[PDB]
RNA sequence: ACGACUUUUUUGCCUCAGGGUGCUGUAAACAUGAAAGUAAACUUUACGAUCUGUUGAGGCUUAUCCCUAGUGGUAAAGUGU
RNA sequence: GGGAUAACUGGCUUGUGGCUGCCAAGCGCUCCUAGCGACGUAGCUUUUUGAUCCUUCGAUGUCGGCUCUUCCUAUCAUUGGGACGCAGAAGUCUCAAAGUGUCGGAUUGUUCACCCGCUAAUAGGGAACGUGAGCUGGGUUUAGACCGUCGUGAGACAGGUUAGUUUUACCCUACUGAUGAAUUUUAUUAUAUAUAUACAUAUAGUAUUGUGACAGUAAUCCAACUUGGUACGAGAGGAUUAGUUGGUUCAGACAAUUGGUACAGCAAUUGGUUGACAAACCAGUGUUGCGAAGCUAAGUCUGUUGGAUAAUGGCUGAACGCCUCUUAAGCCAGAAACCAUGCUGAUUAAACAAUACUAUCUUUUUUGUUUGCUAAUGUAAAAGAGAAAUUAUAUAUGUACCGGUACAUA
């Protein structure tokens, strides 16, 4: 089995879940979850909010 | 004058009047057809609600758009706990229709079913049944050749075992099957063999067979006209309201004309959907039922967190392709189908790929807390 | 050649107003009805990617106005459901006009444009700058 | 809606608690930490939005979520036949 | 004061309108009738307009839209057919058909109308001109106002235009849903081991399982492609039919997924307030962001096949030597129609069966039934209430041989 792996978050993504945006450029964003879709709608930065991984990794706390 | 503009009358006519069902059990209406030809076999088996959960298959189905490709469905789950038959039931056919010769009983019937007979378990003396099932067995077989001779259709009468089951009540469910296939000579064999033993989904059914599904609707109370049968608003300017009907009928003939829907209870409602295909029949004593040929991993069919207002299967279950009438904890009854189904459908062969197992309490991120625990690390 | 279209979630009621995105010089497209709409009591006629609209150009050069034309649905925004197993939506709504047989008027179509769209019309799918 | 229906009444059930599952987004607290600068000592002492560390933390999660022979509970005894 | 009398329905009639006939002079290349049909002539209908003034003036709320349901058929589409001036295709006329459907708009107060567009088709109607204690109030039909014409004037106008209160259900019924006792002038499809038995059976109480009379009833249409660039055709063009894959419209569910939703809950923060910090509170929900669970669609699943037929095509076959679908007797295939099947209800049958367990209880005999009570009587049918073959009807029944034959028998 694989699954797809997130845009927004790093989380692993089992088939059957998340949603799908692409970008007028042609870059699709795959989002696990709602939440995550409407942070990334808003204009967020990833790496700025602490809770999501991109911080961890960001932050030499992994 | 006629009506300006015409449309298709709102809700169907066929199911009023739209009152509460007498009985939170299902009733089957009727059973499928005595083809003779066939060995004798159950036709029925009890089940009750466990959840939705979402899988993925494979489609052979040729000249399709979607054609190759894995395609996502939802799926229903009904844990199966084993029926345990105990009695015989002979009817015999009369002009003013089916009418009961006679019925013999098992040696022993367990507490879960005696509970039903009664309304206060805890307070009455517990004295049902004892007397008559000790009767000899010439008396048992005296009545067996009464039925033997004369029956025109024999069915037994099984029940659920809640105790296998995470629901609150130990009040079993009674119900009636009908046996369809040989002689009644092989059909009376037949049962009295299975009699006081327990009884598994698979003895039943078959992999990839297609099932008649009958089960009591969500309740809501009473609903409003447009909910209830999904009248369009009227506009907003109106000044006794706005989400009811404008007219109830002419003038002539000069009463309420019982087609023009009314305030009123919605759901509770008997329905029988037909031609469910059955995904996979699990076993409990498997770790691996939930497991497919794609994934190879160990786990159960319960999802993570358990399933909301059920928590967790234990036994035997039914995955079962879409969706089916009533709640989670509700009873659900399986029925084969009325004629043996001859569909594309019907002959295909369901190789799921997947399965889920993840949450189904908010949005799931793994498909077990082993995944879980590793995803993370150390932790408080 | 194929119509089989498969279900994908109306969006687009009449009276929309879409970006045209192409080659042709109509700026925007104005969909005024739906090919093979439904005849219903109160429901408006409605698209989706896969959909033949009959459209007509507000802003653009003056000869594609005014005229009734046909056009065919490249993007949108409502989500729908791909079998596959996720929801898609894309950023702003978009349309070409075409031919009545669904030959493109221009030459290329500059946006991306869905999948879903591409396998219904062919000598449409050509002229994609990428199927998605 | 009220009735009614569905249940259970000590291998139960209610009750908290622990665990599970999520949801939120990193608590208070402390640092001779960082921080735009600032001011005042005969390098040290003041103020300081904010930020970092201890901190995927803290809080909440059945009232109509899940599990637990884990805790403590479990009255009235009426009335009709 | 008036239904002695108008403006509104209904009623009679049906001139008027609408719809259908019959004739056959012609039209239709030739050709009365494929399609037509003048000159004429007979009806029907009450969706029109009249004529009328029977009913209502101690008030039947006066147009239209919205919504909603049912009925009709004089059929528009869909189904099945027949005819053709029918090669295919397109189509016209026509018969069974009312199962199922019959749309988005622009403009108008509009019925009406006209476009534009979709369409499978955008059929025609009824129900107090269906639908005001359902709404709406744009129009018409109060008071104010304007302009014209008309009037010396007050003022007039089937001329235009503008501002102009829309009341009451808690009654009875109805209908939709919710409970619910009572039910002997009453029932009854058996009971009993090739024989019995209504002149008999049936207490009651809970409860479970069913029975299922009876009542209700639902699925619908399209596209695309294969059949086939074939049949057919001079070429151009160009199928029915199956079949395969999809969708529409409706119905019935459902919430895994997606979306919607917030006084579950966390976080952020403006203004004030508790000395500060912390905790908070308050701004009728302070305002935001996310937001489980539950509902929910714009999201997901699911929506049979027999019987008997109509129209019609046939078959055997006389009447009438022949012929003849029967316009006789006998038959057959055949439709979205009809009825089942299926599905919903079944205190719609004051319906009913089986089973589990239970409350002095049963039998015979005797005498009686001439504080509200604490012994207690009713008959729609007693006077010998007598009678289980079974099948025809222009023949039956036994019996014997093997429905035929023979012989009896009513």
């Amino acid at each position: 089995v694989k699954t797809e792996a997130c845009s927004f978050s790093e989380y692993r993504i089992y088939p059957g879940r998340g949603q799908k945006y692409i970008a007028r450029d042609g870059k699709v964003y795959f989002y696990l979850s709602s939440k995550f879709a409407s942070l990334a709608l808003q204009k967020k930065k990833a790496a700025k909010l602490r809770w999501t991984q991109t911080w961890r990794r960001n932050n030499k706390k992994t | 004058s006629h009506r300006k503009f015409e449309r298709p009358r709102h809700g169907s006519l066929g199911f009023l009047p739209r009152k509460r069902c007498k009985r939170l059990r299902g009733k089957i209406r009727s059973f499928p057809k005595d083809d003779k030809e066939k060995p004798p076999h159950f036709t029925a088996f009890m089940g009750y609600k466990a959840g939705m959960t979402h899988i993925v298959r494979e489609v052979d189905k040729p000249g399709s758009k979607l054609h190759k490709k894995e395609i996502v469905e939802a799926c229903t789950i009904i844990e199966c706990a084993p029926m345990v038959v105990v009695g015989i039931v002979g009817y015999r056919e009369t002009p003013k229709g089916l009418r009961i010769l006679s019925t013999v009983w098992a040696n022993h019937v367990s507490d879960e079913f005696r509970r039903r007979y009664y309304k206060n378990w805890y307070k009455s003396e517990k004295k049902a049944f004892t007397k008559s099932l000790n009767v000899p067995e010439a008396t048992k077989n005296c009545l067996l050749k009464r039925i033997e001779k004369y029956c025109t259709v024999l069915r037994a009468i099984c029940h659920t075992q809640p105790s296998k089951t995470p629901l609150r009540m130990k009040k079993a469910h009674i119900m009636e099957v009908q046996i369809n296939g040989g002689s009644m000579k092989e059909k009376l064999e037949f049962v009295k063999e299975m009699l006081e033993k327990n009884l598994p989904v698979s003895t039943v059914f078959n992999p990839n067979e297609m099932i008649d599904v009958i089960s009591v609707t969500k309740g809501h109370g009473t609903k409003g006209v447009v909910s209830r049968y999904g009248v369009k608003r009227l506009p907003r300017k109106t000044h006794r309201g706005l989400r009811k009907v404008a007219c109830i009928g002419a003038w002539h003939p000069a009463r309420v004309q019982f087609q023009i829907p009314r305030h009123g209870q919605k759901g509770y409602f008997h329905r029988t959907e037909r031609n469910k295909k059955i995904y996979r029949i699990g076993l409990k004593t498997d770790k691996n039922s939930a497991s497919t040929d794609a994934d190879i991993t160990e786990k159960k069919i319960t999802p993570m967190g358990g399933f909301p207002h059920y928590g967790v299967v234990n036994e035997d279950f039914l995955l079962l392709k879409g969706c089916v009438a009533g709640t989670k904890k509700r009873p659900i009854t399986l029925r084969k189908n009325i004629v043996p189904q001859v569909s594309r459908d019907a002959l295909a062969q369901v190789s799921l790929k997947f399965i889920d197992t993840s949450s189904k309490i908010g949005h799931g991120r793994f498909q077990t807390s082993e995944e879980k625990v590793k995803y993370y690390g150390p932790l408080k | 050649t194929l119509k089989n279209k498969m279900r994908i979630t109306l969006s687009l009621p009449v009276g929309a107003l879409i970006n045209c995105c192409d080659n042709s010089g109509g700026k925007n497209l104005y969909i005024i009805a739906v090919q093979g709409f439904g005849s219903c009591l109160n429901r408006l006629p409605a698209a989706s990617l896969g959909d033949m609209v009959l459209a007509t150009v507000k802003k653009g050069k003056p000869d594609l106005r005014k005229k009734v034309l046909n056009a065919i649905i490249c993007r949108q925004s409502k989500a729908w459901r791909r079998h596959e197993g996720y929801y898609i939506y894309f950023e702003d709504n978009a349309g070409v006009i075409v031919n009545p047989k669904g030959e493109m008027k221009g030459s290329a179509i500059t946006g991306p444009v869905a999948r879903e769209c591409a396998e219904l019309w062919p000598k449409l799918s050509s002229a994609a700058s990428a199927i998605v």
